[PDB]
């Protein structure tokens, strides 16, 4: 049993016609102190999977080390490591889920919420969640922490059910994700303006975008607000 | 919350961020923390929003009645009324008020009433959760008798740092300038102060 | 519960869902959450249901009496001041969280009030369990100088976000539009996107199915 | 829950109710609270549903092992002590069980053993266990005789469980009866309290306070 | 707790109350009468918290005797039980509540019928053929449910109680030192001095 | 501990075609001990019906309070109180004890003697009104009642049919609750007449 | 830690350590037992390689396992003590769990089981 | 402090027919007041004509089902591909659950199939292994709303022959697969109306001597 | 708690133990023998925690019977009491302690004197003319302090116990259902089947 | 406690105050918080003194053995060892370590290991109770590639502010300079830094 110390907030994602998109800001909070700003919370595994992690940062770094090892280990005595026997998004997820559930079962969790995004070898999109309790689930859109409350509602207006996937383009999807990141920056006190975004396309491959910034913010209407009820000036 | 008041050559300026939170959620990103209790007596509130609003509303009442009978009240008198309310009710209140006003005789003045209900007259004062991060910066850069432009810059730089490190602070930076010339309302947006 | 308030170029609008619950059970699938403080000052609450209703009617009663005494139309700032001073006195024990909107001789207004007695002013607000889903929508589509129609859409869209994504909300959308120069218009069940599909069977029982032990007539007349 | 067992001229009567709950929620009205350890041994269950079921079923396996090893039927004393010692190992861990081990061996005659999770083991002629025990005791204590006819005994047992099913909110459903003789136990059916109550009211004239 | 039992037969109400008064480790008295006559045809038995018990009983007695003198009339059992219920109901929401349970047995001379009322410290009232407070009910209600009949004679009622007491002396952990039995009927209240072996 | 689970009991009301039904079980217990099987939980003032679940002592006190208030009301107004009006009276009477509440779940049923319109309403312990048109449920087996009612109910049922529906809803809900049951009574209400029936049910 | 296999099979199918154990028995003083119709008698012979012993204290050849069962033996005296002690302990354990003293066959089967185990366990003879 | 358990909502329903059995469950998965997924399968075909569902804390439900499926696999390996009878699966599951008697799988589990005589069978378990074979059983979030209904419509409780003065109980005629599916769908539309954790979709698994079939139906998404 | 009394007279030790076994609200048995014979001239009575009580007694009995067979001798009462004290003393510092109090009455055939040992669950041992565990001592030690004599006969001892039991049946709150009395002397252990009215 | 490490043109400098308290009492006013774990790898400790000393002692052990087998360890490797100890034993430790070392290939580097056991490579780092007061000051005045003199000034000014506002900090300011040239120990007294 423990308590999280340095933490990462939301991780949001959704799937479109040809792949999946996942994003997360670059902040490492220490309680209410916005302590670290160069924190990458999207972990690429090979060229078909990206693991986004929220929660305790020390545990995130541990999970990072675990993932790099899975890659090394999978390459051992494996002449097809970069082909038919390369790590699949589903293998990576099952592994982490297994670990997450064993750790909670020993009353010593990895204090995180994880989303595994990727494209399988047969083209299928892969999007699944797992957290510190070992709980898992899939949906056309997935978000952790605050994003679950404010991002899913916006992302679900684009893909409300399975049949909406093929009708959704990378452009529409990325636009929706970027808008969601802005909304989170407006109402989540533990969020940052800078974030990373990754796209896993069954055709274009893996596109990892670093140092993005929330832009086109509306603040002007603030000049007209005065007092908290009766004040006029 | 990040709030501060700074006396200078021509008077005094009050400044604040505009973020109010309930946990990690930002309940209001454009809050107005600069509260008018009299024409040229204003205050910055920190602590329980319910409490500080109730105190300010009562102080405004007391100062309106004071004015009707004895004329314009001194900033000191306004700070005294705030104090009386905060000290006598210290058990049921969580309020940290910065009082700042402009008098023609006394020019600009700043009084801080922290949690216990004690009062302190100062050249400048900072409060709120975000103030801890700018104690060093403010003590190294504050000078007495600065110009309006310099003071605005001092507050702008100070609060942008407070907002940078404190998750409970953010949004726009609001300022109120109190001089013989009148009352001026200033507002500064993120795209500006973030790149200082 | 999901309640929202949106200011537009010549007024203000408020809306709410219609789901009332007791823990995880839906007690009323279509209750009205939009209450009247005065003809043109409307209100919506979240939290302890009995408290929002009682606090609304008390201040409403006093607003009416004040109006009659001053020969003037009720002002939103008066309802705000009376509500907040009442709630503060009770130190949060009266669990009333409200969004109050209305128009009066001085213009259009929009405020939020919390159980402890604090208030806020804004152009768009949301409250209740569905608060965050609704605000995600408002932060994405709100803009200055909305037309009456754009505001109805935005407000209605914000509540739908709550109906669909928040388990504490559902059923219908109620709206009330308050425009500067006209009467306020209450639009009960402005939207009804959750009609129960026809059941697969009829459970009407053949008469005599229930065993009775004794029967008798009851006297109503005195 | 209400369970009872008593010794008399014709052997042993065993009666139990069949209600299972989870708080005020009635989970089931058709639970078996008597497990046929084996053709000559009966076990009653009260307390934790799982605890009783799992360990009494386990007891049967241990009793069968004894018969294979010793080429002889296990005694009621040895059987009850197996469960008792097992339960004692777990003392303090939270097991919850109130049980009766009833059997008939040539060597001991009709025998009843009360065994609970505290580790208590008692041999006796009469026992009522469960949230409804006091209600059964009331009816059973005021009509008991060592000289009851197998027929009258079966009724007293059935009547006692009924009394408890009526007054105890946590008891009810139906009554399951058993008669124990040297040649084994004899099931005497399942009696739904729904019909049993009215029948008994009319034929006996009791429960005069309820209107029917 | 103490034993408080009541049973309404054909033409009377019988009240049985334990005689022990135990404080901690010692039985201080074994002839305690846990009853007060409220009026010539109304009797009340009580059990509960140490001091509140008698203080409540005596308070109710005083009020009824006052009503009797002022009106030169005797309130019906139902009227008295309602007065007692209101008092207990007021008490449960006061600074320090009377933790007292009572049984009221009375013979209504106007209806010519015996009546038995059971009221707990919360002000919960119910009229019954037989009643009990505390743990007693757990062993007696099933007995009475079995052996009770509306047309029983005062004598059959006494044999029914004897049966109840024997069950209590067999299964209950505490030694309550027997009971004092009183009969309430058209002729008033009398005490059966011979129950120590009836 | 929970004042609302000490005595047990349930109440349910339904509207039909120019009629209304209000029903309740008869149990009164003390935790696991069943004490009385004749504790009715429905009362009436004129043609207005009130059912109350929860702590028995408050059930009784509230009935006496409303008898008291409706009696004065009649003397001053010179007419019997209506369903809608009485509902407001219950609500304001309950909110008056906001910080020292009666632990009950009131239910109102009746027909407006002037508009002939059937009426029902429910409240939480501090007065919040639940004005559903179909049915209102209250008591220790309220989850069960919601389940039965939502499944069995249908609009505009005739008195004779509504009786079968309300009864089956009550009975089967009661049988899945340890603190409910032990007898039941159903009231079928029409502008002109009211019939009261005692149902036969499990006694365990 | 010592677990060498001392009792093993030889090419002809014999286990010499068990066979030689029997030789140690042939060397032990003679013991006999005869059962009557209502009794059983156990007789033993006493060596004479050395005589000047104190019969009061010298351990006797017949041992009570419980109040109703006895055991005699031939072979190594020291080894017999081990079996006798285990048998005595098992007799009390049996009364404790079954609430009935051991039958003679049960006690025998127990002692025999101990002997067999020492013929196919590592590190022991 | 760390709480090893969570509640994911959901409701499941099992009904046994004369020569078939069904196990249904909504497809909504939740946490507090948010929806995690509108379609997350909760009922599974485990092989040998056995369907299972462990409802409550999803992580625990998944571990159990996973462990049982693996048990079936090893049963084949260790007993010459013998088919695992439903009664045998039930006992196996009891040991799986009781194995964690001191750190329980926080689930209410139901399995369905056919016994060795070809009849429909349903078994329901306690979180720690207590089990019983039954005619029907609802589990999960809305179990308290559904079970009473099933007692009435499946086993005809409290229903009598009209005109017999409640002296003759309605006969226990048995239901067809079509009649059962109707009760299931109605049970779920009702549950979706009154319980905030139930909705989105209904997935039913039917077991006959020919194998396992699946049917899917939409449910209200509010 | 249960009643455990012991008294050593001239040539014997008398042990008296209550017969009731009460669990919560019900008296489950009224003929419980709270004793185990450790050896032909040594008896042990016990009271305490539900399951530990018998488990401890039977465990001690097994060990002493084993010692008797191995040595074909009977350990002296003092030896047995010391063995029992060590077991209890080990237990108090273990994971889950035996919460059992005991009285050991034995007749030492070598000294030709009766002996009475009182040992509580902590392993506290003391040798006394008379003893008791639980609340019993609070009413009996003053009685015995008054009426006890070293040269009393087994018969005078029994009359002394009868006096103790009467006091317990008068002042103690619980109904312990009488006692079973056993005598330990040079001839062994016998049970006085007639104490229900001696 | 107030501690910091700053990388610059020629390497890296570690600085700290010298006050250790047990409540309001100063148990040691001349504490040495600059801890050597290798010739050119040093660390600043914060949190439980017992804990950090035990960790440092073990790290020094690991680095001495590392050196015997594989030569000089990189600063990164030293930070890794600290991390392994802090992360794996997070339940029983209260340690906040700043690691700083000089490598000829990598020049000066700074790693901070906060309470949870996570690691962060940074241009400069501040920790200890006193660090909260200088977040704004340090973020406004730090520049990369400063000269030795400038860096010493940066640290001196930063810590004097931290000491000014934090009662848990005080005494003298100690510094350790790590460059290709060697190891230099600097000390600064109150009478100097107090008047900055």
């Amino acid at each position: 049993t423990q308590q999280p110390i340095v933490t990462g907030t939301s991780v949001i994602s959704m799937k479109y016609d040809n792949g999946v998109i996942i994003a997360a800001d670059n902040l490492g909070s220490y309680g209410s102190l916005l302590r670290f700003n160069g924190v990458e919370r999207l972990i690429p595994v090979g060229d078909n999977t990206v693991v986004g992690i929220s929660g305790d940062i020390s545990d995130m770094q541990h999970i990072e080390r675990l993932l790099k090892d899975l890659v090394t280990e999978n390459a051992y005595d494996n002449p097809l490591a970069d082909a038919e026997e390369a790590l699949e998004p589903s293998y990576i997820f099952e592994y982490l889920a297994t670990v997450m559930y064993q750790r909670r079962s020993k009353m010593n969790p990895l204090w995180n919420a994880i989303i595994v995004a990727g494209v399988q070898s047969n083209g299928d999109q892969f999007l699944r969640y797992v957290n510190l309790l070992g709980v898992t689930y899939s949906s056309p859109t997935l978000a952790t922490g605050f994003g679950a409350h404010m991002a899913n509602p916006l992302l679900r207006k684009v893909v409300d059910r399975e049949s909406d996937i093929p009708k959704t383009t990378v452009q529409v999807a990325e636009e929706a994700i970027v808008n969601a990141m802005r909304v989170l920056y407006y109402r989540d006190a533990r969020s940052s303006r800078n974030f990373s975004l990754a796209i896993i396309d069954k055709n274009t491959g893996l596109t990892f975008k670093k140092n993005l910034q929330v832009e086109n913010m509306k603040w002007d209407f603030a000049k007209d607000i005065k007092g908290y009820g009766t004040q006029k000036i | 919350t990040s709030i501060m008041a700074v006396t200078f050559k021509d008077g005094v300026i009050l400044g604040a961020d505009s973020r109010t939170t309930t946990g990690a959620y930002i309940a209001n990103r454009v809050t107005d923390k600069l509260t008018r209790v009299h024409d040229k007596i204003w205050c910055c509130r920190s602590g329980s929003a319910a409490d500080t609003q109730a105190i300010a509303d009562i102080v405004q009442y007391h100062l309106e009645l004071y004015t009707s009978q004895y004329g314009t009240p001194s900033t000191e008198t306004a700070a005294s009324v705030f104090k009386e309310l905060c000290y006598e009710n210290k058990d049921n209140l969580t309020a940290g008020i910065i009082v700042a006003g402009y008098d023609d005789k006394n020019k600009g003045e700043v009084y801080t009433i922290p949690l216990g209900g004690s009062v302190h007259k100062l050249p400048y004062a900072i409060a709120g959760s975000g103030s801890t991060f700018i104690y060093g910066y403010c003590d190294k850069n504050f000078r007495e008798n600065m110009s309006k432009e310099e003071t605005v810059d001092f507050i702008k730089h100070s609060l942008s740092q407070a907002i940078k490190w404190d998750g409970s602070s953010g949004g726009v930076i609001r300022m109120v300038v109190l001089t013989a010339a009148g009352v001026e309302r200033l507002i500064f947006y993120p795209d500006e102060y973030e790149q200082l | 519960t999901t309640i929202v308030g949106v200011k537009f170029n010549n007024g203000v609008v408020i809306a709410a869902d219609t789901r009332s619950t007791q823990g995880p059970i839906v007690a009323d699938k279509n209750c009205a959450k939009l209450h009247r403080i005065s003809p043109k000052i409307w209100c919506a609450g979240a939290g302890t249901a009995a408290d929002t209703e009682a606090v609304t009617q008390l201040i409403g009663s006093n607003i009416e009496l004040h109006s009659l005494y001053t020969s003037r139309e009720p002002r939103v700032v008066s309802a705000l001041q009376m509500l907040k001073q009442h709630l503060f006195k009770y130190q949060g024990h009266i669990g009333a969280y409200l969004i109050v909107a209305g128009v009066d001789p001085t213009g259009s207004h929009l405020f939020s009030i919390h159980a402890h007695g604090s208030t806020d002013v804004g152009y768009y607000l949301s409250l209740g369990s569905g608060s965050l889903a609704a605000m995600a929508v408002l932060e994405s589509h709100w803009k200055q100088d909305l037309t009456k129609e754009e505001a109805i859409k935005l407000a209605s869209d914000a509540i739908q976000a709550g109906i669909w994504n928040d388990l504490g909300s559902g059923s219908n959308v109620d709206v009330c539009v308050m425009e500067i120069g006209k009467d306020a218009e209450y639009l009960r069940n402005y939207l009804t996107p959750n009609v129960r599909e026809e059941k697969q069977k009829s459970y009407k029982f053949p008469r005599g199915t229930t065993a009775v032990l004794k029967e008798s007539i009851v006297n109503i007349c005195d | 829950t209400t369970t009872l067992a008593f010794r008399f001229q014709g052997g042993i009567i065993v009666a139990v109710d069949s209600r299972a709950t989870a708080g005020n929620w009635v989970a089931s009205q058709t639970v078996k609270k008597v497990i046929e350890i084996n053709p000559f041994l009966l076990g009653t269950m009260a307390g934790g549903a799982a605890d009783c079921q799992f360990w009494e079923t386990w007891l049967g396996s241990q009793c069968r092992l004894h018969e294979l090893r010793e080429k002889e039927r296990i005694s009621v004393a040895a059987a009850s002590k197996i469960l008792s010692n097992l339960v004692y190992q777990y003392k303090g861990a939270g097991l919850s069980m109130g049980t009766m081990i009833c059997g008939y061996t040539r060597k001991e005659g009709p025998t009843i053993y009360y065994v609970d999770s505290d580790g208590t083991r008692l041999k006796g002629d009469i026992f009522c266990v469960g949230s409804g025990q006091t209600f059964a005791y009331g009816v059973l204590d005021s009509n008991y005789k060592w000289d009851l006819s197998v027929e009258d005994a079966l009724y007293l047992g059935k009547r006692s469980i009924l009394a408890a099913a009526h007054r105890d909110a946590y008891s009810g459903g139906s009554v399951n009866l058993y008669h124990v003789t040297e040649d084994g136990w004899i099931y005497h059916g399942n009696h739904d309290v729904g019909e049993l109550f009215w029948k008994v009211k009319e034929e006996e004239g009791s429960f005069n306070n309820v209107i029917g | 707790m103490d034993i408080i039992l009541g049973i309404r037969v054909q033409d009377s109400v019988i009240l049985a109350s334990s005689k022990a008064v135990t404080r901690g480790i010692s039985v201080l008295k074994d002839s305690d009468d846990k009853t007060r006559q409220l009026s010539p045809h109304t009797l009340m038995s009580f059990a509960g918290e140490a001091g509140d018990t008698v203080q409540f009983a005596e308070y109710i007695q005083a009020n009824i005797q006052l009503y009797s003198i002022r009106e030169d009339y005797e309130l019906s059992p139902q009227a008295v039980s309602s007065f007692v219920r209101q008092e207990l109901a007021k008490s449960i929401r006061s600074r320090r509540p009377y933790q007292v349970n009572v049984l009221i047995g009375g013979y209504d001379k106007k209806k010519n019928k015996p009546e038995l009322y059971q009221i707990d410290y919360l002000g919960t009232k119910v009229e019954l053929p037989y009643g009990a407070h505390g743990y007693s009910g757990f062993y007696t209600f099933s007995l009475l449910d079995h052996h009770y009949r509306p047309d029983m004679t005062t004598e059959e009622g006494l044999d029914l109680l004897k049966l109840c007491v024997q069950e209590l002396e067999k299964r209950m952990p505490m030694d309550f030192k027997g009971v004092i039995v009183k009969i309430v009927d058209k002729d008033g209240i009398r005490q059966v001095d011979d129950f120590q072996a009836q | 501990s929970d004042p609302s689970s000490i005595n047990g009991g349930i109440v349910v009301a339904m509207t039909g075609k120019d009629c209304v039904a209000i029903a309740c079980d008869l149990r009164l217990g003390s935790q696991s001990l069943g004490v009385s099987n004749k504790f009715e939980k429905i009362f009436h003032y004129g043609h207005v019906f009130l059912g109350i679940t929860g702590l028995a002592t408050d059930v009784t006190t509230l009935n006496e309070m409303f008898r008291y208030k409706t009696n004065l009301y009649k003397l001053k107004e010179e007419r019997a109180i209506e369903p809608e009006t009485f509902t407001q009276l219950v609500s304001s009477s309950l909110y008056e004890r906001r910080f020292g509440p009666y632990f009950v779940g009131p239910v109102v049923a009746g027909i407006n003697s002037k508009s002939g319109k059937p009426f029902i309403a429910g409240f939480d312990l501090i007065g919040c009104i639940d004005e559903a048109k179909d049915f209102i449920v209250s008591g220790t087996a309220s989850d069960q009642l919601f389940g039965m009612c939502e499944s069995l109910y249908e609009p505009n049922l005739e008195p004779e049919d509504l009786f079968e529906t309300i009864s089956q809803a009550l009975l089967n809900a009661a049988d899945r609750d340890a603190l409910s049951g032990w007898g039941a009574v159903v009231y079928i209400i029409k502008k002109d007449e009211v019939v009261k029936r005692y149902l036969k049910m499990r006694q365990d | 830690g010592y677990d060498r296999a001392l009792s093993i099979f030889s090419p002809d199918g014999h286990i010499f350590q068990v066979e030689y154990a029997l030789e140690a028995v042939k060397r032990g003083t003679c013991a006999v037992g005869v059962k009557g119709k209502n009794c059983v008698v156990l007789g033993c012979e006493r060596r004479s390689t050395l005589k000047l012993q104190d019969t009061r204290i010298t351990p006797s050849k017949v041992s009570k396992i419980d109040s109703h069962v006895v055991l005699s033996f031939s072979g190594l005296n020291a080894d017999s003590r081990i079996l006798i002690e285990k048998a005595r302990v098992e007799a009390q354990s049996h009364r404790l769990t079954l609430e009935d003293p051991v039958t003679v066959e049960y006690l025998t089967r127990y002692v025999a089981g101990v002997q067999q185990r020492y013929t196919q366990s590592g590190g022991v003879r | 402090q760390f709480n090893p358990y969570g509640d994911n909502g959901g409701t499941i329903l099992g009904i046994a027919g004369e020569d078939f059995a069904v196990l249904a469950g909504d497809t909504r998965n939740i946490t507090d007041y948010s929806i995690n997924s509108r379609y997350e399968p909760k009922v599974f075909d485990c092989g040998d004509n056995i369907v299972m569902s462990a409802n409550g804390f999803a992580a625990d439900g998944d571990a159990l089902v996973k462990r049982f499926k693996n048990s079936v696999k090893w049963y084949h390996f260790d007993h010459n591909d013998k088919k695992l009878s439903i009664n045998s699966a039930a006992r196996n599951i009891q040991h799986l659950l009781y194995g964690k008697r001191f750190f329980p799988y926080y689930v209410h589990t139901i399995i369905a199939g056919l016994d060795e005589d070809g009849k429909g069978a349903v078994y329901s378990f306690d979180p720690v292994g207590s089990y019983e074979r039954e005619q029907c059983r609802a589990g999960g979030a809305a179990a308290s709303l559904i079970m009473p209904f099933l007692d009435n419509q499946v086993n005809f409780k409290n229903q009598y022959e009209p005109g017999t003065n409640g002296k003759v109980k309605k006969p226990l005629k048995y239901l067809s697969v079509e009649e059962v599916i109707k009760l299931v769908r109605d049970s779920f539309t009702s549950a979706t109306e009154r319980h905030i954790q139930v909705g989105d979709g209904l997935e039913i698994l039917i077991v006959t001597k020919d194998g396992v079939r699946k049917e899917f139906y939409e449910l209200k998404r509010d």
